[PDB]
């Protein structure tokens, strides 16, 4: 929910740690049209 | 040859169809309609605007 | 890791990780198996003298 959104061709990079991620709040989400994870489940997510 | 036939029938929005499939989640498979992971048959959907 | 590939993805492709890991394991097991097998016939033959 970042007001502006960086070109691709400068693509931003955020640091996420010390932290618990809720991964819910993003795949029980409507607000997405393509959710695709490439080698893990996103349910299991809340527990890694 | 099949042993027995079952047509189940609903409504669904478009964002929501992929959800109609095995091993897949979300609001309509995890609380509405769940597939078999080894489901066999057939799913056919089209638009109802 | 086999706890590793169940604790990170679902059925439809763990099935697939563990199909390849059971295949490597079983390919292993026949051919220690072999082995022991030729080597056993060597020491058959080396108890028989």
């Amino acid at each position: 929910n970042a007001t502006r959104f960086a070109s691709v061709y400068a693509w931003n990079r955020k640091r996420i740690s010390n932290c618990v991620a809720d991964y819910s709040v993003l795949y029980n989400s409507a607000s997405f049209s393509t959710f695709k994870c490439y080698g893990v489940s996103p349910t299991k997510l809340n527990d890694l | 040859c099949f042993t027995n036939v079952y047509a189940d029938s609903f409504v669904i929005r478009g964002d929501e169809v992929r959800q109609i499939a095995p091993g897949q989640t979300g609001k309509i498979a995890d609380y509405n309609y769940k597939l078999p992971d080894d489901f066999t048959g057939c799913v056919i959907a089209w638009n109802s605007n | 890791v086999l706890n590793d590939i169940l604790s990170r993805l679902d059925p439809p492709e763990a099935e697939v990780q563990i199909d390849r890991l059971i295949t490597g394991r079983l390919q292993s097991l026949q051919t220690y198996v072999t082995q022991q097998l030729i080597r056993a016939a060597e020491i058959r033959a080396s108890a028989n003298l």
